C-alpha cells in the first residue's frame, strides 16, 4: 500500500 | 524476462489498486519503476510513485534518477553515489518536454499502471 509522492 | 509487479500481484488485484487510487487522487497517476538489464545499478525497493498529472517528464526523470542512485545511511541521511542512468518508457526514450499526464494517456498499462524501466544501457 505504499506510494512515493514526488514533488518540486 | 526480469521479475516485475505483474508477477508479484494479479491483473485484477492491480486493477482494482489502479482504480480506486485513480478515483481517490485524480489529479495523479500511478507509475511503477523497473530495473531493465543487470548491471552495477541498484535495485529498488521502493518502486511505486503517484506523480503530480503536471509536472514534466524531464522533472520526474530528474527525481528518478536521485532515487535510484541513493540509498539509507540511517536516520535523517542517505547516500548518493552517482551513475549514468538511461530511463524507458514502453521501451522508448520519454519525450523530455511533455507532461507525465501524457505519457500515463500514451503508454498506460491495461492494469492503469505507468510502467518505466530503468538500464545503465541506452538501447531497449
Ligand atoms: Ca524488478
Ligand atoms: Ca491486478
Ligand atoms: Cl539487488
Amino acid at each position: 500500500n505504499d506510494w512515493l509522492l514526488p514533488s518540486y | 524476462g526480469m521479475p516485475s509487479l505483474k508477477d508479484e500481484v494479479s491483473f485484477e488485484n492491480r486493477v482494482a489498486e489502479t482504480h480506486k487510487i485513480r478515483s481517490k487522487y485524480p489529479n495523479r497517476i500511478p507509475v511503477v519503476i523497473e530495473r531493465a538489464n543487470r548491471s552495477n545499478l541498484p535495485i529498488i525497493e521502493k518502486k511505486k510513485f503517484l506523480v503530480p498529472m503536471n509536472m514534466l517528464v524531464g522533472e520526474f526523470k530528474f527525481i528518478l534518477h536521485q532515487h535510484i542512485n541513493q540509498s539509507a545511511y540511517g536516520s535523517n541521511m542517505k547516500l548518493f553515489r552517482e551513475r549514468t542512468i538511461y530511463l524507458f518508457v514502453n521501451n522508448i526514450v520519454p519525450k523530455t518536454g511533455l507532461l507525465m499526464q501524457d505519457l500515463y494517456e500514451m503508454y498506460k498499462d491495461e492494469d492503469g499502471y505507468l510502467y518505466m524501466e530503468y538500464s545503465s544501457e541506452s538501447s531497449l
